[PDB]
């Protein structure tokens, strides 16, 4: 007593590259130096 | 009996996600934070 579909395949990832976008940051920088004064040698 | 022999197949090294695509995936990138830190650490000119 003697005695399989075929096709075309496209595979896809889950994508992991996190989304970039630029951001504008507005801010001010106040700096306070302080000094002493005697003769000609500022401390 | 005519049995065809089994063909040798060369398995390839399969790369799903690229290396440049792997670190590309983190919201926090330590390399560019530490760098961003020393970039800040050099803000004083007289």
């Amino acid at each position: 007593t003697s005695m399989l579909d075929e096709g075309i395949m496209v595979v896809y990832k889950r994508n992991i590259v996190a989304h970039t976008f630029k951001v504008r940051v507005y801010q001010k920088v106040l700096t306070f130096r302080r000094s002493y004064a005697y003769h000609r040698t500022t401390y | 009996l005519d049995i065809d022999p089994l063909e040798n197949t060369d398995f390839r090294v399969l790369e799903l996600y690229s290396q440049k695509e792997l670190r590309s995936s983190n919201v926090f990138d330590l390399e560019e934070i530490m760098r961003e830190f020393n970039s800040y650490k050099q803000r004083v000119k007289y």
